[PDB]
């Protein structure tokens, strides 16, 4: 069984 | 003052290398970047949840469960609903991985309630497919790949990805859709659910020919493959697995060229074509030899010995056996 990613939060970065 | 802007370029080459494949420099950027220190603590917050993913990328959960904890207490210092969202998520995701199911749940629980009382859909979808994942891997985890907790969890999983699906479509997003067809499709494979395993895994597959994600493509093949197995349509899992092993060469995978290769090797063993293990598992052994997992090479050899005790060979079967009798 092969699963799938697991997908975090990006908070980029502010200007 | 001069280096609340250096921070920030720091920031940037860090995260550039991070899109491009290099999270070793980009971390390296990301820690540059907090010696030098700014005064935003939105800023300061963004680089610990970037360290975290970079972290968490590169498999040190340890410090990326330091990272996210971090910019989360920042953004309950800073009272950033939406950060404390997102470091709640990441927590989450990485506790998981660390086997802390249960604090897992109740963080990806606060990203999904924040993320619902903002009314931000796209947090409400990645906070459904975290959970998914978390009820999935605790169940997954229990026992040999009985208790009521693992149906319970895998039963769990199953509704919080349909939930996830529904949103993402309505969203557009087929990549999350193909992602939720996968984790979906093994969740029902695991509950003994192959007729809704394949109808989930078939979605997997079209989405990865669409997006041209070789990978995938062939993840769903095997995935197919194993639940044709437990559907007893042991010739439709041979077919899906072949097709596994194709795009293994094209990959340049020699790995996965092996586990295709033993698996239809194993396949055909119960449709009585032992030459079709034997010349398997003999490639089998010969990848495992090159990357030193010979140890399947004795599981090739202890099947490869019962393919021809039960098919004559039996002077080759016991040399199989001496070297299975090697570990």
């Amino acid at each position: 069984p092969d699963s799938e990613p697991d997908v975090n939060e990006v908070r980029a970065l502010p200007q | 003052g001069p280096g609340s802007a250096s921070c920030l370029e720091l920031a940037l080459e860090g995260e550039r290398l991070c899109k491009s494949g290099d999270c070793r420099a980009g971390v390296s950027f990301f820690e540059a970047a907090v010696q030098v220190g700014t005064e935003d603590l939105k800023t300061l917050s963004a680089i610990y949840s970037q360290l975290g993913n970079a972290y968490f990328y590169l498999h040190d959960y340890a410090k990326a469960l330091e990272y996210h904890h971090h910019d989360l207490t920042l953004a309950r210092t800073i009272g950033d609903q939406l950060g404390e969202a997102k470091a709640s998520g990441n927590l989450g995701n990485t506790l998981k991985v660390l086997g802390n199911f249960d604090e897992a749940i109740v963080c990806c629980q606060r990203h999904l309630d924040i993320s619902r009382e903002l009314n931000d859909k796209v947090g409400e979808a990645r906070a459904l497919y975290n959970l998914g994942n978390v009820y999935h891997a605790k169940g997954k985890s229990f026992g040999c790949p009985f208790p009521e907790d693992v149906r319970n969890a895998l039963q769990a999983a199953v509704d919080l990805y349909e939930e996830n699906l529904s949103l993402v479509t309505a969203l557009g997003d087929r990549a999350a859709q193909g992602r939720a067809f996968g984790n979906l499709g093994n969740t029902h494979y695991l509950l003994g659910n192959f007729r809704d395993a394949v109808i989930a895994h078939e979605q997997r597959l079209l989405i990865a020919k669409e997006f041209g994600d070789k990978a995938a493509e062939r993840r769903a093949y095997s995935n197919l493959g194993n639940a044709y197995i437990f559907l007893g349509e042991f010739e439709t899992a041979s077919e899906y697995y072949k097709k596994t092993l194709l795009l293994a060469r094209q990959l340049k995978d020699r790995a996965v060229e092996a586990q295709s290769c033993y698996s239809l090797g194993n396949t055909y063993t119960l449709l009585q074509d032992y030459e079709k293990a034997i010349d398997y598992h003999l490639k089998h052994l010969a990848i495992a030899q090159e990357l030193k997992d010979r140890i399947g090479e004795g599981r090739a050899c202890w099947s490869l010995g019962n393919a021809y005790t039960a098919l004559g060979n039996h002077d080759q079967a016991m040399h199989f056996a001496e070297k299975h009798l090697e570990i």
